[PDB]
RNA sequence: GUUACUCCAAAGGGUGUCCCUGGCCUUAGACAGCGG
RNA sequence: CUGGGGAUAACAGAGUCGUCUCGGGCGAGAGCCCAUAUCGACCCCGAGGCUUGCUACCUCGCUGUCGGCUCUUCCCAUCCUGGCCCUGCAGCAGGGGCCAAGGGUGGGGGUGUUCACCCAUUAAAGGGGAACGUGAGCUGGGUUUAGACCGUCGUGAGACAGGUCGGAUGCUAUCUACCGGAGGUGUUGGCCGCCUGAGGGGAAGGCUCCCCCAGUACGAGAGGAACAGGGAGCCGCGGCCUCUGG
RNA sequence: CCCGAAAACAGGCGGCCACCGAGGGCCCGGGAAGAAGACCC
């Protein structure tokens, strides 16, 4: 149940540590509020 | 009378140019009122409109505001507005003015004017919405 | 301004014909018509020795964007005409294996997840999909059209309510005209 | 305490004399040098005052602990003598609320007066930590009232930011 | 069927008025050591604007006790309404009424506490509530 | 704060007497059969049935009381033919045409009717109106209709009314129209048993009003039933707006009404005042007559539940408009009793 | 935005677009691909 | 008691926002490790005027009243109901955020209470504004006018931003406003009847449970879902008198 | 779904009279309507 055929098209996003919001893979600031602080989303659990 | 097809017109520079006319001593008739145009951005432009429809006397709604939903009647309405309607000569000039959509059959095969300071080629930015559009978004029958 | 005469060219293929009337851009090549409309004020378009000239005479860097965002869309309808565009799709599951059908103007998935009710997405005109085994190739000459109709196929095998680390089963696409995906 | 809008502002008169002050209080900040005092470096950056301040020792001493704490965990003691330029010497005095009968204020701390373009702090380094001391730079500037702006100056008195800001 | 094995709930066609609001007393009918119970909720049950709760034969309430053994005595318990005064409709337009208002005490799941209820109950109840009525002589 | 709901309804308002005694139809359904989209007659009673449930639900297959209206309908007379153009806001009349004999006392309505106007101008006026229709001018066609309550002894003014027709094909709906005027219809030739039916009447009258039973407001406490307040409402608003609110509940006409309600079933059509059962024969009309009403004499139907309007009263029928997926089947339901005690 | 005043919200961010400057690269540079 | 005063307090308004409530910038760090899933020091920048204060522009015979009952409407800074995103999101759930104000947000106990506390239900039992909405609408429990008692202070007469018992609630609507009912004029001759339908109003509907999907997916277990499909009810709205009751 | 030709472009259609008189109202017997008026037979 691991599918990279899937995780190739589910977890390739970054998210804002700021505002919350997705963006574009290639990114530098965030669509929405400017922020440069843009993480990759999760792909295997944190904690 | 004169009469004046509003194919490809800016409404507020041929409104200007009409109320000018009615006071003059003109009577005018106005068809393709769905045609004319309104620049700028579409959701700034329906967001007006929208606001101006949901105006209403709290105590009773049979006092108004009445502001129009239909295409014909937003372009008299924008023409009233540039008029004196609170003195007699304002709604003499008013009672002088008729509008259309489309061309109905008794103007058929006849002389159509065109304001020419009024003209969408004067535009360099193409951000622009129709009458039409506006009309239908706020539900009316054409 | 950047310069003064922002002038493309796009050189013609063996067998298409570019009809140039009126803000549209006709292509004929061995398979099919295709039209688009392409309208910006000052950019103009026409016909050379072979070519297809876009052209503008005092530009900014909007205006360049622009005419190279039309150049690319015409080398996508000429290359469409010529030879074509096929995309290519996988299916996977963990428990509950999905049937995949082609049935009219419609796919139709059944028994995603174990649901009784079947889900559907819609194919534009035309488009041609086939369902080989695990796997479902979408294949015509509009670009547009062909990403479409897979982007239908995969949403509509879409998750909301739960973890997609452990629930992934789906569409999902793999190949667009040749360049794999890869994360 | 109270919000520093109340007191940037400059267009009341001096009140520093303290055989005249009655209730007086002494200073919170005490320490105003730091680091290696005689190594002769090269580079110092300095900031100066957009426009002028009156700036509160509780926000002096809030830059003092952040801009040694960074540059003690990323340069070291043997470098970066660092210096804070201006005493507090302007007591601020505060109406104990009766109403406005008889206001005059009782005083509540003390502040430093700051002129357009005047030098506030100084770092002073060498060649290869000029990023560190732009960061102390930096998070100095996001704590003070009004805005601020940094120059880097050689030996001999030139203004060299442009290019050395270039190289890097 | 997840468990149909044994169920406690069930179903009626028929919906009894609604007679008996928040603060009747409530005559016991079955062999636990409760005697009289007072209504102070009725399960299931959002009203309005100063509008009481009410309940019929075949709901379930919340009550307190009132007299009975001590063990009893000022405890907050769930029960069923077996018997009511007020008519009610069935589907054939006959109405149906009894001579008393009773209630028998049970569990939230259901479960009756106690082995017998002493007279007869009514039909809606026990179509409603399965297990009362084998422990119920006369059911109508 | 405590949240509650307003007290009545705003889409019924102004609450005012209905226009006319007989009820218009602002709407008409879609139904592709070419038949006349309607009726019209006179409340006779109230009574009930037993039956086996036909609907969808529990209780289907169980013997169930039912109450039922009857509703005296004798047949229609065709008297005219209209047509309807496109205009530039909506729907224009552009051409009529009346039958040439038509009853004497109809004339106590339509006090001005034509003269000599014979069959053979008749004749010539419905070939022009066939040409019209054949030009391609006309976009819908109604029948025009009237009541004729002398068969049944209760007046001999008749009502007068426009019905629509079903389907799409203006030349079809033409050619039944021709086919029918001139003639009779009854009720069996348009409704089929088993369907739902809307109901347009206007309500009983009960005069001025005021609002603990206009529009459902509660009564004060009692020590303002001992002020002299008990049937009021507490104020008419706040200080600004400085002006009373429509939305404010006042006291007024309640009642005479019109109004429309939704998805009735109708369980039976009869003949003559009698119902075929199995074998037998009965007559609906109850021990001793109907009260403030007679014998019904002539043509009925059966409609399940209430309608409005006092007895002897005009109501109109058509086909539902809003009816719900989940619906019954359209047959005559199996009945087991009709009383026939008396009501009174 | 269409406000001389009577009667108009910032610290902090965006190179979104139009401009003035200064260094390192540029007969092969910043990637884009075949390989070590 | 008289004469006066908004030259001067209590109150509604107006101004201001120290205080208050609601936010934000940087980042000390805490979080197995990892700044930003969550929590975020010290300093610095703001919004609102529903919390209290400051001031004395308006009003000294406008109405001076708090709370409750009744009735209407508005905002969103969203508790539930519809839809989505991240997670230190296995499932069931939790935490934090975005769109969204169409509908819902109730019943009781002690106290004059608003508030707060408690009980049983509930999908949840959100909060604010409208002269702290609403006394020419009701009530009059509270708010120390005149009578009286206790404590304390005072030589005393007396007092108490202390407690306790008792203690008058007026009005024939001039104008406008709204709910409903009628009579005229006009619409270029008058009259009968049938229609169109510009424009206005609407919540006319809103929500819960049960069965089945299924003891299934998920999961070491224990626990425990969803789409579709079938039934019943609660609140709201509009009608009717066959049945049942008054 | 409810109100709605005073919708000032103040409407459309069929028919009657007119350029003594079509038609209406009061009066009379009533009620399914109703504070006076209005509505209905
Ligand atoms: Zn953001």
């Amino acid at each position: 149940a691991r599918f990279p055929e899937a995780e190739a098209r589910i977890f390739r996003k970054l998210v804002c540590m700021r505002c919350g919001a997705t963006n574009p893979w290639g990114a530098k600031k965030c669509r929405k509020c400017g922020y440069k602080g843009l993480r990759p989303k999760a792909r295997e659990p944190r904690g | 009378m004169r009469i004046i097809n509003a194919e490809g017109l800016i409404l507020g520079r041929l409104a200007s140019k009409v109320a000018k006319m009615l006071l003059e001593g003109e009577e005018v008739v106005i068809v393709n009122a769905e045609k004319a145009i309104i620049t700028g951005n579409r959701e700034d432009i329906f967001a007006k409109y929208k606001q101006r429809t949901e105006l209403r006397t709290r105590t009773n709604p049979r006092r108004g505001p009445f502001y129009p939903k239909r295409s014909d009647e937003i372009v008299r309405r924008t023409v009233r507005g540039m008029l004196p309607w609170k003195t007699d000569r304002g709604r003499k000039a008013f009672k002088r003015l008729k509008v259309y959509v489309g061309v109905p059959k008794e103007f058929e095969g006849k002389e159509f004017e065109t304001i020419s300071e009024a003209h969408m080629s004067r535009l360099a930015t193409p951000k622009y919405v129709t009458v039409g559009e506006v009309a239908k978004f706020l539900g009316g029958k054409f | 301004p950047v310069d003064a005469w922002i002038r493309e060219e796009i050189e013609i293929p063996e067998g298409v014909e570019v009809t140039v009337e009126g803000n549209t851009v006709k292509v004929k090549g061995p398979k099919g018509e295709l039209q688009r409309e392409l309208k910006y004020p000052g950019v103009q378009i026409f016909t050379e020795d072979g070519k297809v000239v876009i052209y503008k005479e005092f530009p900014r860097k909007k205006d360049v964007a622009i005419v190279r965002t039309f150049k690319a869309h015409i080398n996508n309808m000429i290359k469409g005409v010529t030879e074509g565009f096929k995309y290519r799709l996988k299916v996977v599951y963990s428990h509950f294996p999905m049937t995949v059908k082609v049935q009219g103007d419609e796919v139709v998935i059944e028994n995603f997840l174990g649901e009784k009710n079947p889900r559907r997405a819609k194919i534009l005109p035309g488009v041609t999909v086939k369902v080989k085994g695990s796997e479902i190739e979408v294949e015509g000459i509009d670009k547009e059209a062909v990403g479409q109709t897979a982007a239908n196929i995969e949403q509509a095998t879409r998750i909301t309510k739960w973890d997609r680390r452990v629930f992934q089963d789906g569409i999902y696409i793999v190949e667009k005209a040749g360049k794999p995906i890869k994360f | 305490l109270r919000p520093a809008k109340i007191d940037r502002d400059v267009d009341k008169p001096a009140y520093t004399r303290r055989e005249y002050i009655r209730g007086a209080p002494g200073p919170k900040i005490t320490i105003f040098d730091m680091g290696n005092l005689s190594a002769e470096f090269e580079y110092e950056v300095s900031l100066h005052a957009e426009q002028a301040m009156q700036i509160r020792q509780n926000a002096l001493e809030a830059i003092r602990i952040q801009v040694n704490r960074y540059l003690q965990k990323n340069v070291g003691r043997s470098n970066y003598h660092f210096k804070i330029r201006v005493y507090p010497f302007q007591v601020l005095r505060e109406n104990p609320m009766n109403g406005m009968r008889r206001p005059f204020g009782k005083p509540i701390g003390l502040a430093a007066r700051v002129r357009k373009d005047q030098k506030i702090l100084t770092v002073w380094v060498n060649g290869q930590h000029l990023k560190f001391a732009l960061g102390a730079m930096h998070r100095a500037k996001m704590k003070l009232p009004y805005s601020a702006y940094y120059r880097i100056y050689d030996k001999e008195g030139n203004d060299v930011t442009t290019k050395v800001l270039s190289t890097m | 069927a997840k468990k149909g094995a044994g169920a406690t709930r069930g179903i009626s066609p028929v919906r009894p008025t609604r007679a008996l609001p928040i603060g009747a007393y409530l005559k016991v009918a079955d062999n636990s050591g409760a005697k009289v119970i007072q209504i102070i909720g009725v399960v299931g049950y959002k009203g309005t604007r100063r509008r009481l709760a009410a309940a019929g034969v075949g709901d379930m309430v919340v009550a307190t006790v009132k007299k009975g053994r001590p063990d009893m005595r000022h405890q907050v318990v769930r029960a069923v309404v077996v018997r009511q005064r007020k008519e009610y409709r069935r589907l054939d337009g006959m109405r149906v009424k009894f001579e008393d208002n009773a209630a028998a005490i049970v569990t939230p799941e259901g479960v009756p506490r106690g082995t017998e209820i002493r007279g007869a109950i009514a039909r809606e109840a026990a179509e409603r509530w399965v297990r009362l009525g084998s422990i119920a002589s006369i059911v109508l | 704060k405590i949240h509650r709901p307003r007290r009545g309804s705003l889409a019924y308002s102004p609450r005012k007497r209905a226009k006319s005694i007989v009820p218009r139809i602002r709407s008409w359904p879609k139904d592709s059969e070419v038949r006349m989209l309607g009726f019209a007659g006179y409340k006779a009673g109230m009574t009930h049935i037993l039956m086996i449930d036909d609907s969808p639900g529990l209780t289907k297959g169980k013997e169930i009381f039912v109450p039922v209206t009857i509703v005296e309908v004798p047949p229609l007379f065709v008297y005219g033919i209209r047509a309807y153009k496109q205009g530039y806001l909506g729907l224009e009349t552009a051409t009529e045409v009346w039958f040439h004999d038509l009853h004497k006392n109809v004339a106590r309505r339509i006090k001005t009717l034509p003269k000599n106007y014979n069959e053979e101008a008749f004749q010539a006026k419905l070939g022009q109106l066939e040409d019209l229709v054949n030009d391609g001018e006309i976009a819908d066609v109604r029948l025009l209709v009237h009541t004729q309550p002398w068969l049944i002894g209760l007046k001999k003014k008749p009502e007068v009314m426009e019905y629509a027709i079903g389907g799409d094909d203006v030349k079809a709906k033409f050619d039944y129209a021709k086919e029918k005027i001139g003639k009779e219809l009854r009720a069996g030739e348009v409704l089929h048993e088993g369907e739902l039916l809307d109901v347009i009447a206007v309500t009983k009258g009960k005069g001025t009003q005021g609002p603990v039973k206009r529009w459902g407001v509660k009564v004060q406490f009692h020590k303002a039933q001992r002020a002299g307040k008990g049937r009021h409402i507490g104020n008419l608003g706040p200080w600004h707006p400085a002006r009373v609110m429509w939305t404010v509940p006042q006291a007024g006409q309640m009642g005479f009404h019109h109004r429309t309600e939704f998805n009735k079933r109708l369980i039976a059509i009869g003949e003559n005042g009698k119902l075929v059962l199995d074998g037998n024969e009965i007559e609906i009309t109850p021990k001793g007559g109907f009260p403030h009403y007679g014998i019904v004499r002539s043509d009925f139907l059966m409609i399940e539940g209430t309608i409005p309007g006092s007895f002897k009263r005009i109501i109109r029928v058509r086909p539902a408009i809003r009816p719900p997926k989940k619906k019954p089947p359209v047959e005559r339901p199996q009945i087991t009793y009709v009383s026939r005690e008396s009501k009174q």
